[PDB]
């Protein structure tokens, strides 16, 4: 019954998961983001 | 009475049993899923 295996509340891993698909997310738009702004230094640096 | 006895303890550990794997299982299906993801984290 005394071991209790209480591995969390089921609410702890579904937070864990909901912020790790939201770090993810903004993880891809900042790489989206830095890949085009590297885009237009390059264009501005050939013009220069 | 010995029998009934018996049954009733058969009956008993069946369902223990059953509890124990219910317990065990889904923390052990829990390990997998944090392992998974953080994979993906790292």
């Amino acid at each position: 019954s005394r071991a209790c295996f209480q591995v969390g509340s089921e609410e702890e891993k579904r937070q864990l998961r909901t912020e790790s698909d939201g770090l993810h997310s903004f993880f891809l738009e900042i790489k989206e983001t830095t890949e085009s702004l590297r885009g237009e230094f390059s264009a501005m640096k050939i013009k220069n | 009475q010995l029998e009934n006895l018996i049954n009733k303890w058969s009956l008993e550990l069946e369902d223990q049993e059953k509890h124990f794997l219910q317990q065990a299982t889904q923390v052990n299906a829990w390990d997998r899923t944090l392992m998974q993801n953080g994979e993906r984290i790292t």
